[PDB]
Protein backbone atom coordinates (compact mmCIF):
# COMPACT_ATOMS: atom_id res chain seq x y z
CA UNK A 1 0.00 0.00 0.00
CA UNK A 2 0.93 3.74 -0.10
CA UNK A 3 3.32 5.30 2.42
CA UNK A 4 2.37 8.40 3.88
CA UNK A 5 2.25 9.97 6.88
CA UNK A 6 0.54 7.20 8.87
CA UNK A 7 2.87 4.75 8.46
CA UNK A 8 5.85 7.42 8.49
CA UNK A 9 8.17 5.48 10.81
CA UNK A 10 8.27 1.92 8.92
CA UNK A 11 11.02 3.62 6.84
CA UNK A 12 12.79 3.66 9.57
CA UNK A 13 12.55 0.00 10.89
CA UNK A 14 14.99 -3.28 10.10
CA UNK A 15 13.06 -4.28 7.11
CA UNK A 16 15.66 -3.26 3.64
CA UNK A 17 14.13 -0.81 1.73
CA UNK A 18 14.58 2.09 -1.05
CA UNK A 19 12.78 4.88 -1.98
CA UNK A 20 13.86 5.37 -5.89
CA UNK A 21 13.26 9.04 -7.61
CA UNK A 22 13.39 9.43 -11.21
CA UNK A 23 12.75 13.05 -11.66
CA UNK A 24 16.90 14.08 -12.37
CA UNK A 25 16.93 10.91 -14.74
CA UNK A 26 15.49 12.96 -17.76
CA UNK A 27 17.17 16.70 -18.06
CA UNK A 28 17.27 18.82 -20.69
CA UNK A 29 17.59 22.69 -21.37
CA UNK A 30 15.17 23.87 -24.01
CA UNK A 31 16.61 26.29 -26.55
CA UNK A 32 15.88 27.94 -30.16
CA UNK A 33 17.20 26.30 -33.36
CA UNK A 34 18.33 28.88 -35.91
CA UNK A 35 15.20 28.48 -37.81
CA UNK A 36 13.35 29.84 -34.87
CA UNK A 37 12.02 26.26 -33.82
CA UNK A 38 11.84 25.14 -29.92
CA UNK A 39 14.75 21.77 -29.49
CA UNK A 40 15.81 20.08 -26.18
CA UNK A 41 19.26 19.65 -25.77
CA UNK A 42 20.22 16.93 -22.69
CA UNK A 43 22.47 16.58 -19.95
CA UNK A 44 23.49 14.12 -17.69
CA UNK A 45 20.91 12.82 -15.41
CA UNK A 46 20.98 10.31 -12.36
CA UNK A 47 18.67 8.13 -10.38
CA UNK A 48 18.38 8.84 -7.03
CA UNK A 49 18.06 5.66 -5.11
CA UNK A 50 18.18 6.26 -1.20
CA UNK A 51 18.08 3.70 1.84
CA UNK A 52 16.17 5.68 4.15
CA UNK A 53 17.56 3.92 7.48
CA UNK A 54 21.07 4.16 6.67
CA UNK A 55 21.88 6.79 4.17
CA UNK A 56 23.50 5.12 1.91
CA UNK A 57 22.45 6.32 -1.67
CA UNK A 58 22.88 4.63 -5.09
CA UNK A 59 23.62 7.41 -7.33
CA UNK A 60 23.14 6.12 -10.81
CA UNK A 61 24.49 8.66 -13.43
CA UNK A 62 22.70 8.76 -16.49
CA UNK A 63 24.83 9.64 -19.54
CA UNK A 64 23.25 11.28 -22.28
CA UNK A 65 24.74 8.78 -24.54
CA UNK A 66 22.09 6.57 -23.37
CA UNK A 67 19.40 8.81 -25.41
CA UNK A 68 20.63 8.75 -28.48
CA UNK A 69 18.36 8.12 -31.31
CA UNK A 70 15.75 6.85 -28.71
CA UNK A 71 12.37 8.55 -28.84
CA UNK A 72 9.95 9.62 -26.65
CA UNK A 73 12.50 10.09 -24.18
CA UNK A 74 10.46 10.79 -20.87
CA UNK A 75 8.33 7.39 -21.56
CA UNK A 76 12.27 5.80 -22.08
CA UNK A 77 13.54 7.53 -19.06
CA UNK A 78 10.89 5.77 -16.58
CA UNK A 79 11.98 2.13 -18.03
CA UNK A 80 15.69 3.06 -18.06
CA UNK A 81 15.15 4.17 -14.24
CA UNK A 82 13.13 0.60 -13.48
CA UNK A 83 16.12 -1.64 -15.70
CA UNK A 84 18.71 0.38 -13.64
CA UNK A 85 17.03 -0.35 -10.31
CA UNK A 86 16.39 -4.17 -11.10
CA UNK A 87 20.60 -4.60 -11.58
CA UNK A 88 20.99 -2.82 -8.63
CA UNK A 89 18.88 -5.00 -6.82
CA UNK A 90 20.37 -8.14 -8.74
CA UNK A 91 23.77 -6.82 -7.77
CA UNK A 92 23.60 -7.04 -4.09
CA UNK A 93 23.60 -10.16 -2.02
CA UNK A 94 20.80 -11.48 -1.08
CA UNK A 95 20.48 -10.54 2.43
CA UNK A 96 21.07 -6.71 1.25
CA UNK A 97 18.14 -7.35 -1.16
CA UNK A 98 15.29 -4.68 -0.16
CA UNK A 99 12.37 -6.22 0.95
CA UNK A 100 10.21 -2.84 -0.63
CA UNK A 101 10.71 0.24 -2.91
CA UNK A 102 9.47 3.29 -2.48
CA UNK A 103 8.95 4.73 -5.74
CA UNK A 104 8.47 9.12 -5.64
CA UNK A 105 6.42 9.43 -8.22
CA UNK A 106 3.00 6.56 -9.36
CA UNK A 107 4.46 6.65 -12.99
CA UNK A 108 7.35 4.25 -11.70
CA UNK A 109 4.67 1.45 -10.67
CA UNK A 110 4.52 -0.45 -13.92
CA UNK A 111 7.64 0.19 -15.12
CA UNK A 112 9.40 -1.00 -11.92
CA UNK A 113 6.67 -3.98 -11.25
CA UNK A 114 7.19 -5.00 -14.71
CA UNK A 115 11.30 -5.08 -14.43
CA UNK A 116 10.96 -6.67 -11.18
CA UNK A 117 8.82 -9.66 -11.88
CA UNK A 118 11.81 -11.79 -11.06
CA UNK A 119 11.64 -10.79 -7.39
CA UNK A 120 7.74 -11.42 -6.66
CA UNK A 121 8.58 -10.59 -3.10
CA UNK A 122 9.61 -7.44 -3.29
CA UNK A 123 6.98 -4.75 -2.92
CA UNK A 124 6.76 -1.93 -5.26
CA UNK A 125 5.24 1.09 -3.11
CA UNK A 126 3.82 4.37 -4.56
CA UNK A 127 3.94 7.05 -1.91
CA UNK A 128 1.50 9.92 -0.64
CA UNK A 129 4.58 12.30 0.69
CA UNK A 130 5.73 15.12 -1.79
CA UNK A 131 8.87 14.23 -0.93
CA UNK A 132 11.42 17.07 -1.78
CA UNK A 133 14.37 14.62 -3.86
CA UNK A 134 14.73 16.60 -6.77
CA UNK A 135 16.16 18.87 -5.18
CA UNK A 136 19.73 16.39 -4.69
CA UNK A 137 20.91 17.91 -7.77
CA UNK A 138 21.33 21.29 -5.50
CA UNK A 139 24.07 19.23 -3.44
CA UNK A 140 26.83 20.45 -4.87
CA UNK A 141 29.64 17.07 -4.99
CA UNK A 142 26.50 15.30 -6.09
CA UNK A 143 25.80 17.89 -9.41
CA UNK A 144 29.74 18.06 -10.10
CA UNK A 145 30.09 14.11 -10.04
CA UNK A 146 26.68 14.45 -12.42
CA UNK A 147 27.81 16.69 -14.72
CA UNK A 148 31.49 15.47 -15.03
CA UNK A 149 30.60 11.66 -15.81
CA UNK A 150 31.57 10.44 -19.23
CA UNK A 151 30.39 7.56 -19.26
CA UNK A 152 27.51 5.35 -16.82
CA UNK A 153 28.64 5.50 -13.77
CA UNK A 154 27.39 4.00 -10.13
CA UNK A 155 28.66 6.50 -7.29
CA UNK A 156 28.08 5.96 -3.65
CA UNK A 157 27.68 8.45 -1.10
CA UNK A 158 26.21 7.88 2.78
CA UNK A 159 23.75 11.37 2.53
CA UNK A 160 23.97 11.36 6.04
CA UNK A 161 27.41 12.27 6.38
CA UNK A 162 28.22 10.96 9.85
CA UNK A 163 24.94 11.88 11.48
CA UNK A 164 23.95 8.57 12.86
CA UNK A 165 26.89 8.58 14.93
CA UNK A 166 24.41 11.00 17.20
CA UNK A 167 21.03 10.64 16.01
CA UNK A 168 18.41 8.15 14.91
CA UNK A 169 17.27 7.90 11.35
CA UNK A 170 14.47 9.61 11.96
CA UNK A 171 16.01 12.72 12.99
CA UNK A 172 18.16 12.49 10.22
CA UNK A 173 15.76 11.56 7.47
CA UNK A 174 13.86 14.57 9.21
CA UNK A 175 16.65 16.95 8.89
CA UNK A 176 17.61 15.41 4.91
CA UNK A 177 13.82 16.69 4.00
CA UNK A 178 14.05 19.99 5.19
CA UNK A 179 17.48 20.47 3.85
CA UNK A 180 16.22 19.66 0.84
CA UNK A 181 12.55 21.05 0.77
CA UNK A 182 14.73 24.76 2.09
CA UNK A 183 16.60 24.32 -1.16
CA UNK A 184 13.92 22.98 -3.49
CA UNK A 185 11.92 26.39 -2.47
CA UNK A 186 14.86 28.89 -2.69
CA UNK A 187 18.35 27.26 -3.79
CA UNK A 188 20.14 30.28 -3.01
CA UNK A 189 19.17 31.13 0.24
CA UNK A 190 19.38 27.64 1.09
CA UNK A 191 22.84 27.67 0.64
CA UNK A 192 23.79 30.86 2.05
CA UNK A 193 22.67 29.49 5.21
CA UNK A 194 24.69 26.57 4.48
CA UNK A 195 28.01 28.39 3.44
CA UNK A 196 27.72 30.77 6.39
CA UNK A 197 30.63 31.42 8.37
CA UNK A 198 33.82 30.38 7.68
CA UNK A 199 35.27 28.59 10.36
CA UNK A 200 32.50 25.79 9.07
CA UNK A 201 33.45 23.71 6.28
CA UNK A 202 32.59 20.29 4.74
CA UNK A 203 34.98 17.68 4.86
CA UNK A 204 36.18 15.81 1.46
CA UNK A 205 34.34 12.55 2.39
CA UNK A 206 30.86 14.47 3.48
CA UNK A 207 28.02 16.13 1.84
CA UNK A 208 26.67 18.88 3.95
CA UNK A 209 29.45 20.88 6.77
CA UNK A 210 30.80 19.69 9.80
CA UNK A 211 27.77 21.45 12.31
CA UNK A 212 27.72 20.85 16.29
CA UNK A 213 24.55 20.00 17.64
CA UNK A 214 23.83 23.32 18.47
CA UNK A 215 24.32 25.00 15.01
CA UNK A 216 22.19 22.08 13.49
CA UNK A 217 19.29 23.23 15.85
CA UNK A 218 20.37 27.03 14.37
CA UNK A 219 20.95 25.52 10.90
CA UNK A 220 17.65 23.59 10.98
CA UNK A 221 15.27 26.55 12.32
CA UNK A 222 16.81 28.71 9.50
CA UNK A 223 15.93 26.29 6.82
CA UNK A 224 12.24 26.11 8.43
CA UNK A 225 11.94 29.89 8.19
CA UNK A 226 12.94 30.20 4.95
CA UNK A 227 10.40 27.06 3.97
CA UNK A 228 7.83 29.24 5.65
CA UNK A 229 8.82 32.56 4.32
CA UNK A 230 8.80 31.62 0.55
CA UNK A 231 5.54 29.87 1.38
CA UNK A 232 4.40 33.33 2.41
CA UNK A 233 6.08 35.10 -0.89
CA UNK A 234 4.47 32.81 -3.15
CA UNK A 235 1.03 33.38 -1.51
CA UNK A 236 1.12 36.48 -0.14
CA UNK A 237 0.22 35.39 3.74
CA UNK B 1 -34.02 -28.83 -36.34
CA UNK B 2 -34.25 -30.87 -32.67
CA UNK B 3 -35.74 -30.50 -29.61
CA UNK B 4 -34.97 -30.21 -25.77
CA UNK B 5 -38.04 -31.54 -23.91
CA UNK B 6 -39.20 -31.14 -19.92
CA UNK B 7 -40.78 -33.91 -17.91
CA UNK B 8 -42.69 -30.45 -16.12
CA UNK B 9 -42.33 -26.91 -15.01
CA UNK B 10 -43.11 -27.18 -11.46
CA UNK B 11 -41.61 -23.95 -9.92
CA UNK B 12 -42.21 -20.62 -12.10
CA UNK B 13 -39.38 -19.93 -14.06
CA UNK B 14 -38.24 -17.50 -16.76
CA UNK B 15 -36.94 -19.75 -19.12
CA UNK B 16 -34.12 -18.73 -22.27
CA UNK B 17 -32.94 -20.12 -24.85
CA UNK B 18 -30.15 -18.57 -26.94
CA UNK B 19 -31.23 -14.68 -26.83
CA UNK B 20 -34.84 -15.41 -26.32
CA UNK B 21 -37.45 -16.52 -23.40
CA UNK B 22 -40.60 -16.74 -22.26
CA UNK B 23 -42.37 -16.76 -18.61
CA UNK B 24 -43.73 -19.96 -17.47
CA UNK B 25 -45.82 -19.98 -14.59
CA UNK B 26 -45.81 -22.45 -11.61
CA UNK B 27 -47.51 -25.99 -13.41
CA UNK B 28 -48.07 -24.79 -16.17
CA UNK B 29 -48.15 -27.18 -18.81
CA UNK B 30 -44.70 -26.43 -20.62
CA UNK B 31 -42.77 -29.63 -22.36
CA UNK B 32 -40.04 -27.94 -23.84
CA UNK B 33 -38.34 -26.14 -26.76
CA UNK B 34 -38.28 -27.10 -30.21
CA UNK B 35 -37.31 -26.08 -33.96
CA UNK B 36 -34.11 -25.40 -32.42
CA UNK B 37 -31.31 -24.90 -34.99
CA UNK B 38 -28.88 -27.48 -35.80
CA UNK B 39 -25.18 -26.02 -36.30
CA UNK B 40 -24.94 -24.06 -33.85
CA UNK B 41 -24.20 -24.59 -29.65
CA UNK B 42 -26.79 -23.17 -27.73
CA UNK B 43 -28.07 -22.11 -24.10
CA UNK B 44 -30.73 -22.89 -22.03
CA UNK B 45 -30.76 -20.97 -18.83
CA UNK B 46 -32.93 -20.41 -15.86
CA UNK B 47 -34.27 -17.56 -13.54
CA UNK B 48 -36.68 -18.60 -10.83
CA UNK B 49 -39.09 -16.25 -10.15
CA UNK B 50 -38.54 -16.11 -6.63
CA UNK B 51 -34.71 -16.43 -6.15
CA UNK B 52 -33.68 -13.84 -9.01
CA UNK B 53 -30.02 -14.70 -6.83
CA UNK B 54 -28.00 -18.02 -9.09
CA UNK B 55 -29.31 -17.39 -13.15
CA UNK B 56 -27.77 -20.68 -14.02
CA UNK B 57 -28.10 -23.16 -17.54
CA UNK B 58 -26.67 -25.20 -20.11
CA UNK B 59 -24.56 -25.29 -23.01
CA UNK B 60 -25.13 -27.90 -25.42
CA UNK B 61 -25.25 -29.24 -28.96
CA UNK B 62 -28.42 -30.98 -30.34
CA UNK B 63 -25.84 -33.21 -32.27
CA UNK B 64 -24.34 -34.70 -29.93
CA UNK B 65 -27.04 -36.41 -27.85
CA UNK B 66 -30.68 -36.37 -26.97
CA UNK B 67 -31.18 -34.00 -24.17
CA UNK B 68 -34.31 -33.18 -21.68
CA UNK B 69 -34.82 -31.49 -18.54
CA UNK B 70 -36.66 -32.83 -15.11
CA UNK B 71 -37.14 -30.22 -12.20
CA UNK B 72 -35.25 -31.78 -9.41
CA UNK B 73 -37.04 -31.09 -6.16
CA UNK B 74 -33.98 -31.93 -4.10
CA UNK B 75 -31.50 -29.68 -5.82
CA UNK B 76 -33.87 -26.99 -6.49
CA UNK B 77 -33.17 -26.70 -10.11
CA UNK B 78 -33.85 -27.75 -13.53
CA UNK B 79 -31.64 -30.45 -14.84
CA UNK B 80 -30.36 -31.00 -18.29
CA UNK B 81 -29.89 -35.34 -18.36
CA UNK B 82 -28.95 -37.22 -21.41
CA UNK B 83 -31.40 -39.83 -22.79
CA UNK B 84 -29.75 -42.94 -24.52
CA UNK B 85 -32.98 -44.90 -25.05
CA UNK B 86 -33.59 -43.27 -29.07
CA UNK B 87 -36.92 -44.52 -29.09
CA UNK B 88 -38.33 -43.40 -25.82
CA UNK B 89 -36.61 -39.86 -26.38
CA UNK B 90 -38.93 -39.92 -29.70
CA UNK B 91 -42.12 -41.36 -28.50
CA UNK B 92 -42.39 -38.69 -25.68
CA UNK B 93 -40.99 -36.16 -27.98
CA UNK B 94 -43.84 -36.56 -31.14
CA UNK B 95 -46.84 -37.00 -28.08
CA UNK B 96 -45.62 -34.19 -26.61
CA UNK B 97 -45.70 -33.01 -30.19
CA UNK B 98 -48.89 -33.94 -31.08
CA UNK B 99 -50.35 -31.91 -28.12
CA UNK B 100 -48.52 -28.54 -28.87
CA UNK B 101 -46.94 -28.41 -25.55
CA UNK B 102 -44.05 -26.77 -26.57
CA UNK B 103 -42.57 -23.53 -27.92
CA UNK B 104 -40.73 -23.18 -30.79
CA UNK B 105 -37.27 -21.70 -31.28
CA UNK B 106 -38.56 -18.61 -32.59
CA UNK B 107 -35.83 -17.87 -35.18
CA UNK B 108 -36.53 -15.01 -37.78
CA UNK B 109 -35.20 -16.13 -41.08
CA UNK B 110 -33.22 -12.63 -41.97
CA UNK B 111 -31.72 -13.07 -38.09
CA UNK B 112 -28.07 -14.03 -38.02
CA UNK B 113 -27.83 -12.95 -34.36
CA UNK B 114 -27.24 -16.29 -33.32
CA UNK B 115 -24.89 -17.49 -35.84
CA UNK B 116 -22.79 -14.47 -35.00
CA UNK B 117 -22.04 -14.50 -31.30
CA UNK B 118 -21.34 -17.85 -31.97
CA UNK B 119 -19.43 -18.48 -35.19
CA UNK B 120 -16.01 -19.98 -33.35
CA UNK B 121 -17.61 -21.88 -30.33
CA UNK B 122 -17.35 -25.38 -30.31
CA UNK B 123 -19.02 -28.23 -27.75
CA UNK B 124 -15.16 -29.62 -27.17
CA UNK B 125 -14.02 -25.91 -26.46
CA UNK B 126 -16.33 -25.21 -23.61
CA UNK B 127 -16.47 -29.04 -22.24
CA UNK B 128 -12.45 -27.96 -21.54
CA UNK B 129 -13.35 -24.86 -20.06
CA UNK B 130 -16.44 -26.00 -18.09
CA UNK B 131 -15.06 -29.08 -16.89
CA UNK B 132 -17.47 -32.21 -16.23
CA UNK B 133 -16.76 -35.37 -18.89
CA UNK B 134 -19.57 -37.53 -17.71
CA UNK B 135 -22.10 -35.02 -19.60
CA UNK B 136 -21.94 -33.91 -23.00
CA UNK B 137 -23.10 -30.76 -21.85
CA UNK B 138 -21.92 -27.93 -19.70
CA UNK B 139 -23.58 -26.35 -16.70
CA UNK B 140 -22.59 -22.63 -16.06
CA UNK B 141 -24.02 -20.63 -13.34
CA UNK B 142 -23.67 -16.36 -11.95
CA UNK B 143 -21.37 -17.02 -8.95
CA UNK B 144 -18.66 -19.71 -10.62
CA UNK B 145 -15.02 -18.36 -10.47
CA UNK B 146 -12.78 -18.37 -12.63
CA UNK B 147 -8.82 -20.13 -12.64
CA UNK B 148 -7.55 -16.89 -12.26
CA UNK B 149 -9.62 -15.54 -9.94
CA UNK B 150 -8.79 -18.44 -7.59
CA UNK B 151 -5.25 -17.97 -7.76
CA UNK B 152 -6.02 -14.25 -6.20
CA UNK B 153 -11.99 -22.07 -4.84
CA UNK B 154 -13.57 -25.50 -5.38
CA UNK B 155 -11.85 -26.45 -8.83
CA UNK B 156 -14.42 -28.89 -9.62
CA UNK B 157 -16.88 -25.80 -10.12
CA UNK B 158 -14.27 -23.22 -12.41
CA UNK B 159 -14.67 -22.18 -15.36
CA UNK B 160 -10.72 -22.77 -16.76
CA UNK B 161 -10.42 -19.58 -19.37
CA UNK B 162 -7.08 -19.22 -20.44
CA UNK B 163 -4.93 -17.38 -17.84
CA UNK B 164 -4.35 -13.59 -19.49
CA UNK B 165 -1.82 -11.18 -17.00
CA UNK B 166 -0.35 -8.17 -18.97
CA UNK B 167 2.12 -8.29 -15.88
CA UNK B 168 3.88 -11.75 -15.83
CA UNK B 169 6.55 -13.54 -17.35
CA UNK B 170 5.04 -15.35 -19.54
CA UNK B 171 3.94 -11.85 -20.83
CA UNK B 172 7.45 -9.98 -20.67
CA UNK B 173 10.57 -11.47 -22.56
CA UNK B 174 12.94 -10.73 -20.38
CA UNK B 175 14.95 -7.87 -21.74
CA UNK B 176 12.31 -6.61 -23.48
CA UNK B 177 10.45 -4.93 -20.58
CA UNK B 178 9.13 -2.12 -22.01
CA UNK B 179 8.96 -3.43 -25.75
CA UNK B 180 6.58 -6.35 -24.61
CA UNK B 181 4.38 -3.96 -21.82
CA UNK B 182 3.71 -0.99 -24.07
CA UNK B 183 3.35 -3.27 -27.57
CA UNK B 184 1.54 -6.98 -26.64
CA UNK B 185 2.19 -8.39 -30.16
CA UNK B 186 4.83 -11.02 -28.80
CA UNK B 187 2.24 -12.50 -26.22
CA UNK B 188 -0.72 -12.34 -28.50
CA UNK B 189 0.84 -13.93 -31.02
CA UNK B 190 3.63 -16.02 -30.32
CA UNK B 191 2.69 -16.84 -26.89
CA UNK B 192 -1.14 -17.15 -27.54
CA UNK B 193 -2.05 -17.55 -30.72
CA UNK B 194 0.88 -20.07 -31.43
CA UNK B 195 1.61 -21.55 -28.51
CA UNK B 196 -1.49 -21.87 -26.30
CA UNK B 197 -4.81 -21.24 -28.61
CA UNK B 198 -2.84 -22.52 -32.04
CA UNK B 199 -5.14 -20.76 -34.03
CA UNK B 200 -7.27 -17.37 -34.03
CA UNK B 201 -10.37 -19.49 -34.50
CA UNK B 202 -9.93 -20.98 -30.98
CA UNK B 203 -9.00 -17.49 -29.41
CA UNK B 204 -12.11 -16.07 -30.85
CA UNK B 205 -14.35 -19.07 -29.52
CA UNK B 206 -13.34 -18.64 -25.76
CA UNK B 207 -13.60 -14.95 -26.48
CA UNK B 208 -16.99 -15.11 -27.40
CA UNK B 209 -18.29 -18.38 -25.15
CA UNK B 210 -16.72 -15.92 -21.99
CA UNK B 211 -18.76 -12.84 -23.46
CA UNK B 212 -22.21 -14.85 -23.56
CA UNK B 213 -21.33 -16.55 -19.59
CA UNK B 214 -21.06 -12.53 -18.78
CA UNK B 215 -24.13 -11.71 -20.78
CA UNK B 216 -26.67 -14.59 -19.87
CA UNK B 217 -25.44 -15.23 -16.34
CA UNK B 218 -23.70 -12.21 -14.76
CA UNK B 219 -20.78 -14.20 -14.40
CA UNK B 220 -18.06 -11.33 -13.07
CA UNK B 221 -15.18 -13.44 -13.95
CA UNK B 222 -16.36 -14.38 -17.49
CA UNK B 223 -16.59 -10.76 -18.09
CA UNK B 224 -12.66 -9.82 -16.91
CA UNK B 225 -11.84 -12.44 -19.43
CA UNK B 226 -13.94 -11.55 -22.29
CA UNK B 227 -12.13 -7.46 -21.75
CA UNK B 228 -8.84 -9.00 -20.92
CA UNK B 229 -9.17 -11.00 -24.93
CA UNK B 230 -10.22 -8.06 -26.31
CA UNK B 231 -7.43 -5.55 -24.85
CA UNK B 232 -5.10 -8.26 -25.73
CA UNK B 233 -5.75 -7.86 -29.33
CA UNK B 234 -6.10 -3.84 -29.23
CA UNK B 235 -2.84 -3.39 -27.69
CA UNK B 236 -0.68 -5.08 -30.04
CA UNK B 237 0.81 -3.37 -32.94
CA UNK B 238 0.92 -6.41 -34.99
CA UNK B 239 -2.15 -8.16 -35.47
CA UNK B 240 -2.83 -10.39 -38.52
CA UNK B 241 -5.23 -7.76 -41.03
CA UNK B 242 -7.69 -10.85 -41.15
CA UNK B 243 -8.65 -10.74 -37.17
CA UNK B 244 -8.70 -7.31 -37.19
CA UNK B 245 -11.64 -7.27 -39.11
CA UNK B 246 -13.21 -10.52 -37.69
CA UNK B 247 -12.85 -9.04 -34.06
CA UNK B 248 -14.62 -5.85 -35.63
CA UNK B 249 -17.93 -8.39 -36.47
CA UNK B 250 -17.56 -10.26 -33.27
CA UNK B 251 -17.77 -6.84 -31.11
CA UNK B 252 -20.22 -5.79 -33.18
CA UNK B 253 -23.09 -8.21 -32.72
CA UNK B 254 -22.08 -8.55 -29.38
CA UNK B 255 -22.51 -4.78 -28.39
CA UNK B 256 -25.76 -4.97 -30.65
CA UNK B 257 -27.35 -8.00 -27.95
CA UNK B 258 -26.45 -6.53 -24.80
CA UNK B 259 -29.30 -5.14 -22.76
CA UNK B 260 -29.24 -1.41 -23.13
CA UNK B 261 -29.73 -1.65 -19.09
CA UNK B 262 -26.67 -3.36 -18.37
CA UNK B 263 -23.83 -1.32 -19.94
CA UNK B 264 -22.83 -0.22 -16.18
CA UNK B 265 -21.63 -3.33 -15.11
CA UNK B 266 -20.75 -5.12 -18.51
CA UNK B 267 -18.75 -2.72 -19.77
CA UNK B 268 -15.16 -1.67 -18.61
CA UNK B 269 -14.46 2.17 -19.12
CA UNK B 270 -11.21 1.67 -19.05
CA UNK B 271 -10.58 -0.99 -21.74
CA UNK B 272 -13.60 0.57 -24.11
CA UNK B 273 -12.19 3.80 -23.96
CA UNK B 274 -8.41 2.18 -24.53
CA UNK B 275 -9.66 0.02 -27.05
CA UNK B 276 -11.51 2.40 -29.37
CA UNK B 277 -9.54 5.93 -28.38
CA UNK B 278 -5.92 4.88 -27.54
CA UNK B 279 -4.67 1.61 -28.76
CA UNK B 280 -2.70 0.60 -31.85
CA UNK B 281 -6.32 -0.25 -33.51
CA UNK B 282 -7.77 2.17 -32.68
CA UNK B 283 -9.04 3.15 -35.70
CA UNK B 284 -9.64 -0.62 -37.00
CA UNK B 285 -13.26 -1.60 -35.26
CA UNK B 286 -15.48 0.86 -37.30
CA UNK B 287 -18.13 -1.37 -37.04
CA UNK B 288 -17.65 -1.66 -33.31
CA UNK B 289 -16.81 2.07 -32.45
CA UNK B 290 -19.69 3.06 -34.49
CA UNK B 291 -22.42 1.16 -32.58
CA UNK B 292 -21.03 1.81 -29.31
CA UNK B 293 -21.09 5.97 -30.08
CA UNK B 294 -24.10 5.75 -31.00
CA UNK B 295 -25.88 3.22 -28.06
CA UNK B 296 -23.37 3.68 -25.16
CA UNK B 297 -21.85 7.51 -25.51
CA UNK B 298 -21.99 8.13 -21.89
CA UNK B 299 -19.36 5.46 -21.12
CA UNK B 300 -17.07 6.56 -23.41
C1 LIG C 1 -43.70 -38.56 -18.48
O1 LIG C 1 -43.27 -39.72 -17.83
C2 LIG C 1 -42.11 -40.32 -18.23
O2 LIG C 1 -41.86 -41.33 -17.61
C3 LIG C 1 -41.24 -39.76 -19.36
N1 LIG C 1 -40.62 -38.45 -19.10
C4 LIG C 1 -41.39 -37.28 -19.56
C5 LIG C 1 -39.20 -38.39 -19.16
O3 LIG C 1 -38.53 -38.70 -18.20
C6 LIG C 1 -38.57 -37.93 -20.44
C7 LIG C 1 -38.87 -36.67 -20.96
C8 LIG C 1 -38.24 -36.22 -22.10
C9 LIG C 1 -37.32 -37.00 -22.75
C10 LIG C 1 -37.03 -38.26 -22.23
O4 LIG C 1 -36.12 -38.95 -22.92
C11 LIG C 1 -37.65 -38.75 -21.08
Amino acid sequence: GAMNSSNYAELFNNDIKLFVDDTNVYRVTVHKTFEGNVATKAINGCIFTLNPKTGHLFLKIIHTSVWAGQKRLSQLAKWKTAEEVSALVRSLPKEEQPKQIIVTRKAMLDPLEVHMLDFPNIAIRPTELRLPFSAAMSIDKLSDVVMKATEPQMVLFNIYDDWLDRISSYTAFSRLTLLLRALKTNEESAKMILLSDPTITIKSYHLWPSFTDEQWITIESQMRDLILTEYGRKYNV
Amino acid sequence: MNTVPFTSAPIEVTIGIDQYSFNVKENQPFHGIKDIPIGHVHVIHFQHADNSSMRYGYWFDCRMGNFYIQYDPKDGLYKMMEERDGAKFENIVHNFKERQMMVSYPKIDEDDTWYNLTEFVQMDKIRKIVRKDENQFSYVDSSMTTVQENELSDPAHSLNYTVINFKSREAIRPGHEMEDFLDKSYYLNTVMLQGIFKNSSNYFGELQFAFLNAMFFGNYGSSLQWHAMIELICSSATVPKHMLDKLDEILYYQIKTLPEQYSDILLNERVWNICLYSSFQKNSLHNTEKIMENKYPELL
